[PDB]
C-alpha cells in the first residue's frame, strides 16, 4: 500500500543517472 | 493576469517507458515516458503521464529538437 511509493521513486532515481548526459 | 508553468528544451530521445500491465493482458503498457530536457542557463531529464502517447501523435518537428 506505501511500498509501491518507495519503489517507483528508487526506480526512477536510479533511472534518472544513466539517463542522464554527464559521460 | 495569470501564470502558466511551462517545460521546455531539447530532447534527446522520444520513447515511452513500457511496464507490465496492472491488468492481466499482453503488448506494451506504458506507465510514464522519459522526456529529455535541455535549455540554455539549464537543463534536466523528466518523465510525464503516458497519455501524452495522443500528444506525440502529430509534432512534424524533429526527434525531440525543440
Amino acid at each position: 500500500a506505501m511500498e509501491l511509493e518507495d519503489r517507483k521513486y528508487w526506480q526512477e532515481q536510479l533511472n534518472k543517472r544513466d539517463k542522464k548526459k554527464k559521460k | 493576469k495569470e501564470t502558466k508553468e511551462v517545460y521546455e528544451g531539447e530532447v534527446t530521445e522520444l520513447t515511452p517507458e513500457d511496464a507490465e500491465n496492472p491488468l492481466g493482458g499482453y503488448g506494451k503498457t506504458i506507465s510514464h515516458v522519459i522526456v529529455g530536457l535541455k535549455s540554455a542557463k539549464g537543463t534536466k531529464t523528466l518523465r510525464l503521464d503516458p497519455t501524452i502517447y495522443e500528444s506525440i501523435q502529430r509534432e512534424k518537428v524533429s526527434i525531440g529538437d525543440v
